[PDB]
């Protein structure tokens, strides 16, 4: 559906008339109904029914970009609705990993790209700025291509201005304390701010699962440092 | 029947040459063409600044108001106004078919009846302060478009009328105002000529069911519905 | 040699005067260079809508493809395609170098050899669907250019059909195709065309060692370096 609203709201604008036909109007110009007497004439509206309406050719109003951002999105939309789209893998061959990224109130094509998707054929065409600089293969994401001089974990060491959300990968499927266990570790070696807790679904309570949530450790702290 | 095409021929003069009206007609042709070629197929067609319409009735002012603007027509004609009041008309009026055909529009068209205005009294031009009432007034002006016609002429030279000379064409134009109805079945309406002048090439198969204003208002009424 | 300059004389005319070819040729070179001044000074140059080339192989129909759209030379000239299909070739054609020249250029010079693409067949013009296979079509279609040349040609009407009257010339415009190699050291190439073209002027001191391709695609390659 974000794919969807990212292309309704650009096309809205664009207006292209590659090649004009001399003959809509040739020799006159029509005006707009007549209004009822004594009314005010309409003066916010672009756009009546029945008048001569201005179009031009595709080189002002910044056009000759949007006749192409259009089209760039449109195709995006084609790709993400293929049978191939989803895609997992098994989940005994994807390590952890963390990745800074945008909330999600910014613009699907500044966004990371998630990784229940077929990444190979979707890492080009996810955003059109990105694609103007050549910078396709960098974008925040959990697999990176072949063949390019890219330095394994470039996000988490240099500066972080612009990101304000850590979408975090790899866990479902696991067992709780190894998920758990990891996820801190990740949060060491990095230097990362938020906190972890673990909940059961169900009605009836188990044996030392307690152990687990984010409890019982302003207290197990103090049983593991005496023994 | 076509676009208008650019030129590719134009008379060269060489020294001791028997002169024709042709060798100097069809330069003025050319650069005439040349002219209104730029201006409608780089910059565009319309309305350019706004010419709102508005209708005043009082005890003793009945008119009909268009603010000033300027426009282009299809063909390349500049048409501008400055605060036209019109109070007069004139029914049953007899216009030529060929008055909205193209230039090169050869083919046979009887004339039609349109209500004409007028900004000064005259013979058969009856003044719209006359009328029975308001609402007779508003009934007049119900379920109507204005339209202006931009008209050429060829006024013959003679030198019996005291002219300085005689055997000659002066070409000259004049605009012309119509009050044209919105939809009638057999006769001349706004949606008869959008037909004319946009329906004239195949339209892809998903569009063969609407007509113009329809084709034109899925576009606008598009986020109201499919959202 | 020089950009084109505004013409600041145009002859006025007196009664009881002879007139001269010169006299009419010297009003007519003035309002056409004004046209085509406003074209290129307060617009731009290039390429407005899209000419898209593609290349198709199939059993039944190998051709060329060029989408519709239109555009502007660098002096003024409208350019305007629509669906254009190119199936029959002639090799080994001679054309002028002053083709290509600025038109205030007076030098005459040699003859190339080129490659033509026609619509339809001829008398010298073989068709694609001869050639052996696709593999020697694909070679045929190899690091190589289209380019679209508007040919001016002044020919002499004729003087004795019905009466023997003096005439003089007309002057006409003739769409040419040529296919073109990228680079040939010693022969004519895209790259010489673009070395001619733009290297008119020095460039500053630091731009010095690059090629005019290699100026253009430094500034689209920035990003990928320099981050």
């Amino acid at each position: 559906v974000s794919a969807f609203r990212e292309l309704a709201e650009s096309a809205f604008d664009l207006m292209d008339d590659a090649t004009p036909d001399t003959r809509r109007f040739p020799k006159f110009l029509m005006l707009g109904l007549v209004p009822l007497p004594n009314q005010k004439p309409e003066v916010y509206a672009l756009n009546s029914p029945y008048r001569s309406n201005f179009s031009q050719s595709p080189i002002y109003n910044g056009n000759q970009l949007r006749v192409k951002q259009v089209r760039f999105l449109y195709d995006r939309l084609v790709r993400l609705c293929a049978a191939d789209s989803f895609y997992l893998l098994p989940f005994y061959d994807t390590p952890l990993k963390i990745t800074p990224s945008k909330d999600r109130a910014a613009t699907l094509s500044q966004q990371a790209i998630p990784y229940y998707l077929n990444y190979p054929q979707l890492y080009q065409y996810w955003s059109y700025d990105t694609y103007r600089k050549g910078r396709s293969q960098s974008h925040p994401a959990y697999f990176y291509p072949n063949n390019a001089n890219i330095t394994p974990n470039s996000d988490l060491l240099h500066r972080l201005d612009d990101y304000s959300f850590y979408r975090i990968e790899g866990h479902i499927g696991e067992a709780n304390a190894t998920a758990l266990q990891r996820i801190l570790d990740y949060q060491q070696r990095y230097n990362l701010a938020f906190d972890v807790i673990t909940l059961k679904i169900g009605n009836l309570q188990s044996f030392q699962d307690i152990n687990i949530s984010g409890q019982f450790d302003d207290l197990n702290a103090d049983f593991g440092r005496i023994k | 029947t076509t676009t208008i095409t650019i030129p590719n021929s134009y008379p060269i003069f060489t020294p001791n040459q028997v002169l024709t009206n042709k060798d100097l007609n069809r330069v003025v042709t050319y650069l005439d063409e040349q002219n209104r070629l730029t201006r409608v197929y780089l910059i565009g067609m319309g309305i350019v600044a706004g010419m709102e319409v508005s209708s005043i009735y009082q005890p003793g002012d009945v008119n009909i108001v268009v603010a000033p603007g300027c426009g282009i027509t299809s063909e390349g004609y500049i048409i501008s106004l400055a605060e036209t009041k019109l109070t007069h008309y004139q029914s049953g009026v007899s216009v030529p078919s060929a008055l909205f055909a193209p230039s090169e529009e050869q083919t046979a068209a009887s004339t039609d009846q349109l209500v004409e205005l007028f900004e000064q009294e005259g013979n058969n031009r009856l003044a719209l302060k006359n009328l029975p009432d308001e609402n007779a007034f508003a009934r007049f002006l119900a379920d109507q478009t204005l339209v202006v016609v931009y008209e050429l002429q060829d006024q013959q030279r003679d030198s019996c009328l005291l002219d300085c000379d005689d055997t000659g064409k002066d070409r000259n134009f004049r605009l012309r105002y119509f009050l044209l109805p919105r939809s009638v079945p057999e006769k001349l309406s706004a949606e008869a000529l959008l037909q004319q002048g946009f329906s004239r090439e195949p339209l892809p198969q998903q569009w063969r069911d609407f007509s113009i204003n329809d084709i034109f208002q899925a576009q606008s009424s598009f986020f109201q519905n499919f959202f």
